[PDB]
């Protein structure tokens, strides 16, 4: 029943600033310490900042001393991360996790805000239609795919068929080339299915208002 | 900034064990249980010790050991309106000083006394003897022991005084004896806790080795049992009454002895992480439980003498300074290697007594060295002339009359002023500063807040706690009167002033911080009621 | 600092057997401040473990913890589908609280070759100067697999981007994308690309190829 929201969090031009909030609910905040841990793009796990329950007592990493802030508003049941001069290696999905008792650890953890540092520009992607090759079609089940190339900052999101092919479908991981992401998605299917019905991927970047629809049509 | 710590753990715990382990351990304990309904009396007494004495040991220790200073400068810390705290109980324990040490040194002319084969309390055909003696103790007032008339007419010479305004010539064996009391106190006292934390390793320990060997001789001698039996057979009848209760809660708070800043000033030294918690639980228990154990050496001998002496039980079973210096040493000269057991049982009075005298006298010293610099560097000086001035005035109860000027300071100096002085502690750190601020302050330290039952007991029952000792002790106020002798009517009021010099100082202070700081009115409060944390 | 690491760093066992992990401190902690905490693939951690051995709310019984000092461990009796996550330790006893560099458990599964599709270059991509050619490696065990891409016969190396799933909560497999890029220009003037995945079902690579005529 114990809720943790993380807000705020994107994309910074490196030596900006941005305020981190986490809204508590479902127990008391003004009795309970509270920390904000930050996780990698490479998946380690570093402790930031804790707070103590009336804010009377703050502990910080070294890697981020005199550059970040923690607070709360005990009335309004938000947590804060006040952040400034900001680098690239500050780049991480932050989290907000209540830890009163040291003896007992992180009762509870939001479900997350990714922060991301760069000087990179963003970049709506193209979304490439990947329909199998011509002599293929001597074949039981028939594989379709997706090409999300060139984009930045992340997330997208990928769909088939507005999320109704939720089966056989393999979307890749995207990864990053060069300043700009490339990112893929696969769904295989009965050669009955396809292509009597239709097969669409439908790709959305809210970071440059993309939404877009592509179909997969033969060759 | 950077403070003493001390040598080894054992030395603070030692101590603190030191402090709250005294004579009334011995002489109360056992008599409240034997008066209020055998070992039914456990149940009110730890359930007052369980809300009411225990929080408040856990409370001050954790005081000391965050905000690292001694009872003036904390409390000024905590709630700068409340600084007076401070001064009142470094006064109360500057008076308890000018009559509490005349006990050590009473146990050490005894012990002095006992180095002979024949111990001189015994019969009743001596120089200081009257016609009206008899060999034990008896329940017609005109006709003393031979130990009530040995403690009286030779030890004291109380009988040579007629009252307060006549104490007479200055007994030179006996300040002698407290001057002795107080060079034990200083070489112990004067290089700080690196030198006092090793002193209590003996003063501390040895009551155990004197309760074990006296438990020993106490439990195998004839009538041993039926001791044991006054002593703990249960009479669930007292529970209902509300005196017991009132007993059980006066009995717990003083045995704790919380609030005097000696506490405070002991767990100023340790370290800021050290499990204060497990600190307080552990030493709390071994107090209590020594009272449990001393009752068994007390007892044992008690019904012995019943048995085989031929006492009425009510005429023996007695509590204060009259058990320990009349009752049990006249059985102690009726046993076999009678002189063996009367040196040990002075000597376990006497560091019984030099423990928790350290922690009155160094309450004082942190206190005072925590605020002015000028104190801190000429420590030793300092407490040489503390102890000077301890001496002097201490000639007073060396005198013939001198226990009547021991039983003025017993009712006045200390008793209700302690308990007004804690009463506002306990709403300084609770309802000012807040359980909050507190509970916060606990969790830094040793990793977790204090549960809410800590919480409640702070906030609610201490505060009641605290009024229901004290009003129970009102209604059995009556003027000074010690045996057929009644004090005349300056010497009671001149015992209120006593009691009110350390206590005036709350509101005193109060109004001079609270003129002499400036804004308006509300202003000046909550400039007041900021802690010193807050602002840093 | 006080610097936490796990061994091992990935691991894969089969369900049923016993699965045993280690968290190392450079500097000593007491066993009060010693926690662990599972992290599913896409979520957020949960509090798993705290104070070395006590399981935390909903936690299978299966789980334990033991150590003390420097060297701690958590053990699953007979391990599940739903335990295959990632294990961080953490200390509570001296700031900076620092995690533990972190165990990944997999499932072990029975061997399975890849099923390849190549896919030459969209229309739309074509138009503007760009083609990228797309090789799906779908449906393998285990991880490792290895692409390799000819044009012509020829092994080209460069303009790669390869890309793994985790492992798959169903069938407890591995799938992955290898896209090579080129210019229009680039691609326009060779004939044949063949996409080549070298797996450990099989000595020979497994090929698929396609020529820009169809
Ligand atoms: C007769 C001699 C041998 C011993 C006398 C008995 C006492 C030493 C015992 C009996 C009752 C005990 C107390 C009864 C109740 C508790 C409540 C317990 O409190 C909590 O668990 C707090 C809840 C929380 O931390 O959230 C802590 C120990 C304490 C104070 C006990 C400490 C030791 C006490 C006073
Ligand atoms: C650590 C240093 C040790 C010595 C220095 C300080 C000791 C202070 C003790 C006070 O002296 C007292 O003076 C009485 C004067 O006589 C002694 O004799 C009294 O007690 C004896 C008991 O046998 C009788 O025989 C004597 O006649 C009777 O006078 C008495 O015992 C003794 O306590
Ligand atoms: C007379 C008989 C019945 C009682 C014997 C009890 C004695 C042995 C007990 C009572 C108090 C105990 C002490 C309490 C405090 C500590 C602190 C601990 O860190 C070291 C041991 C030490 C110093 C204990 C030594 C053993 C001890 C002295
Ligand atoms: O001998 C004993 O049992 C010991 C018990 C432990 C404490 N020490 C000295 C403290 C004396 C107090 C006191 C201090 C703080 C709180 C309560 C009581 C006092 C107060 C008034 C009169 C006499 C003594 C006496
Ligand atoms: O026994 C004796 O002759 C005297 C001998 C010296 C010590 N004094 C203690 C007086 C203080 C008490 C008290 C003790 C016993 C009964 C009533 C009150 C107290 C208790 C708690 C708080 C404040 C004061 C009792
Ligand atoms: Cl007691
Ligand atoms: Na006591
Ligand atoms: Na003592």
């Amino acid at each position: 029943e114990v809720q943790l929201v993380e807000s705020g969090g994107g994309l910074v031009k490196p030596g900006g600033s941005l305020k981190l909030s986490c809204a508590a609910s479902g127990f008391t905040f003004s009795s309970y310490a509270m920390s904000w841990v930050r996780q990698s793009p490479e998946k380690r796990l570093e402790w930031v900042a804790e707070i103590s329950s009336g804010g009377r007592y703050i502990y910080y990493s070294d890697t981020v001393t005199g550059r970040f802030t923690i607070s709360r508003d005990n009335a309004r049941n938000i947590l804060h991360l006040e952040m400034s001069s900001l680098r690239s290696e500050d780049t991480a999905m932050y989290y907000c996790a209540r830890g009163e008792v040291r003896q007992r650890g992180f009762d509870y953890w939001g479900q997350g805000t990714t922060l991301t540092v760069s000087s990179a520009k963003t970049t709506a992607p193209s979304v490439y239609p990947l329909a199998p090759v011509c002599g293929d079609t001597t074949g039981s089940s028939v594989t379709l795919g997706c090409l999300v190339k060139g984009y930045f900052p992340e997330p997208v999101t990928l769909t088939w068929n507005s999320g109704s092919l939720s089966s056989g479908v393999h979307t890749f991981p995207a990864v990053l080339q060069s300043d700009l992401y490339t990112l893929s998605s696969s769904v295989t299917v009965t050669s009955s299915t396809w292509p009597s019905q239709s097969i669409t991927c439908n790709v959305a970047h809210p970071a440059s208002s993309t939404k877009v629809d592509k179909k997969i049509e033969p060759r | 900034d950077e403070r003493e710590t001390w040598s080894g753990k054992v030395d603070f715990l030692l101590s603190v064990i030191g402090y709250a382990v005294g004579l009334a351990n011995v002489w109360r304990f056992p008599y409240l249980c034997y008066k209020n309904g055998g070992g039914a009396f456990l149940v009110p007494y730890g359930i007052m010790l369980a809300v009411g004495g225990i929080p408040l040991f856990y409370m001050e220790l954790a005081l000391g050991q965050h905000n690292r200073k001694g009872a003036i400068t904390c409390w000024g810390r905590l709630v700068p309106l409340f600084k007076g705290i401070g001064y009142a109980v470094v006064l109360i324990s500057f008076y308890l000083n000018f009559y509490y040490n005349v006990i050590i040194a009473w146990s050490l002319r005894f012990f002095f006394a006992s180095f002979t084969n024949s111990l001189p309390w015994t019969s009743c055909n001596n120089i200081w003897n009257t016609p009206n003696c008899r060999p034990f103790e008896g329940h017609v007032e005109g006709f003393q022991s031979a130990a009530s008339e040995y403690f009286n007419r030779y030890i004291l010479e109380l009988n040579r005084s007629e009252g307060i305004h006549d104490l007479g010539a200055i007994k030179w064996d006996m300040a002698l004896c407290l001057l002795i009391v107080y060079l034990i106190c200083y070489f112990s006292l004067w290089k700080g806790i690196s030198t006092s934390g090793k002193v209590v390793w003996f003063t501390a320990l040895f009551p155990y080795a004197a309760l074990l060997i006296l438990l020993i001789r106490g439990l195998t001698l004839p009538g041993s049992f039926l001791g044991i039996q006054y002593y703990l057979t249960p009479n669930f009848s007292a529970i209902y009454k509300a005196e017991v209760w009132a007993d059980a809660a006066t009995q717990v708070f003083f045995s704790l002895g919380p609030g005097l800043g000696s506490l405070l000033a002991y767990a100023s030294y340790n370290k800021y992480h050290n499990n204060v918690y497990k600190d307080a639980l552990l030493t709390s228990f071994i107090n209590s439980a020594t009272s449990f154990i001393a009752g068994f050496v007390i007892f044992s001998v008690l019904g012995y003498m019943a048995h085989t002496l031929g006492v009425r039980i009510e005429d023996v079973a007695t509590s204060g300074p009259g058990l320990v210096f009349v009752v049990y040493p006249a059985a102690i000269a009726t046993m076999p290697a009678s002189t063996f057991w009367a040196l040990i049982f002075f000597m376990m009075l006497a560091t019984l007594g030099l423990d928790s005298q350290f922690g009155t006298v160094e309450a004082i010293i942190t206190a005072l060295s925590d605020e002015f610099p000028k104190i801190k560097r000429n420590r030793e000086l300092f407490v040489a002339g503390l102890f000077s001035l301890y001496f002097v005035v201490g000639l007073a109860s060396c005198t013939q009359g001198g226990f009547y000027f021991f039983h003025l300071l017993d009712r006045y100096a200390a008793g209700y002023s302690i308990l007004v002085a804690v009463f506002f502690e306990a709403i300084a750190v609770s309802w000012i500063y807040g359980t909050n601020r507190f509970s916060e302050d606990i969790r830094d330290m040793i990793g977790f807040p204090p549960g809410r039952y800590w919480q409640v007991c702070w906030r609610f029952v201490a505060p009641i706690f605290l009024l229901f000792i004290t009003v129970y002790l009102l209604i059995g106020y009556e003027p000074l009167t010690y045996a057929d002798y009644v004090y005349p009517s300056w010497a009671n009021a001149l015992g209120w002033c006593i009691a009110g010099s350390s206590v005036v100082m709350i509101p005193a202070v109060a109004i001079f911080k609270l003129l002499s700081t400036p804004g308006s009115l509300r202003q000046r409060f909550t400039i007041l009621t900021t802690p010193w944390r807050d602002q840093q | 600092e006080n610097v936490l690491t796990q061994s091992p760093a990935i691991m894969s066992t089969s369900p049923g057997e016993k699965v045993t992990m280690t968290c190392r401190a450079s500097s000593s902690v007491g066993s009060s401040y010693l926690h662990w905490y599972q992290q599913k693939s896409g979520a957020s951690p949960k509090l798993w473990i705290y104070s070395t051995s006590n399981l935390a709310s909903g936690v299978p019984a299966r789980f334990s913890g033991s150590g003390s000092g420097t060297s701690y461990s958590l053990t699953i009796s007979s391990v599940e589908a739903e335990d295959a996550a990632t294990y961080y330790c953490q200390q509570f006893s001296g700031y900076p609280l620092t995690f533990g560099s972190g165990t990944k458990l997999e499932m072990k599964r029975a061997d399975a070759a890849p099923t390849v599709s190549i896919f030459p270059p969209s229309s739309e991509q074509l138009t503007s100067g760009g083609a990228s050619v797309v090789c799906f490696l779908n449906n393998f065990y285990p991880k490792d697999i290895n692409v390799k891409w000819k044009i012509d016969g020829s092994e080209r190396q460069n303009g790669v981007l390869n890309s793994w799933t985790d492992q798959d909560s169903k069938d407890s497999t591995y799938s992955m994308s290898s896209t090579l890029t080129l210019t229009k220009d680039e691609y326009e003037r060779h004939n044949s690309y063949t996409c080549e995945a070298t797996h450990k079902t099989s000595t020979s690579p497994i090929v698929k190829s396609f020529n820009r005529n169809e």
